[PDB]
């Protein structure tokens, strides 16, 4: 199937019509998305099959065809871009300064942008166009607005 | 049965729309991968 690097929609025919359940990144021949988008199921790309290779429910991440390849990190100071891919709509870049999620195990960047659930897996990028994490695992705060963690894996 | 469809290139775009605030939140991450606000 299509193995060109880039951002892809993840679709299903199991619900009414064709429904976008999420988004992912193809890089170095590996497909990267959030675990909650696919639940670890195999994926189709044209006539080709992509099998899961690594995944972790707690990190909420999964890679297909090979190990997780994305290793850039938010520098903690600069603005980033969410490359949002909403259901039925064109890919669009949104620039923002991340906030922070503070946890007992360390701090993580967070992006306060509101998109539908099927946008999960959309990439967050630095100024070199490197993917510093995926959007779509987060919380709802004291006003109803969505705040996503900048979720990044580990490149072994 | 899930399938993927290309949506674009991964590139930083000059003159992208600029928005969103930068909140600092105390959160907890459970074994199921769910985040919750700590107050
Ligand atoms: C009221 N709003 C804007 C939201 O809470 C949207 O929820 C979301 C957004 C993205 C991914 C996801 F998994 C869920």
């Amino acid at each position: 199937g299509e193995t060109t690097d880039g951002v892809y929609r993840v679709m299903t025919r199991r619900l009414l019509g064709s429904t976008q359940v999420g988004v992912g990144v193809m890089q170095e021949g590996v497909f990267h998305t959030m675990w909650h988008v696919t639940k670890g199921a195999a994926l189709r790309s044209g006539e080709g099959r992509l099998d899961p290779y690594w995944g972790d429910v707690k990190q909420d991440l999964v890679s297909y065809c090979g190990p997780w390849k994305l290793d850039a990190a938010w520098d903690g100071l600069s603005e980033v871009q969410l490359l949002a891919v909403p259901p039925g709509e064109r890919a669009k870049n949104i620039q923002t300064l991340p906030g922070i999620f503070k946890t007992k195990d360390g701090d993580i960047g967070a992006v306060a942008l509101d998109y539908p659930a099927g946008t999960s897996g959309s990439p967050i990028l630095d100024k070199c166009g490197r993917v510093i994490g995926l959007y779509g695992n987060g919380v709802v705060i004291k006003n109803g607005s969505y705040v996503s963690a900048i979720t990044q894996g580990k490149r072994e | 049965d899930m399938y993927i469809e290309r949506a674009g290139d991964i590139t930083w775009e000059k003159d992208a729309e600029v928005t969103g605030n930068s909140p600092r939140l105390d959160v907890a991450l459970d074994e199921s991968g769910d985040f919750s606000l700590v107050e």
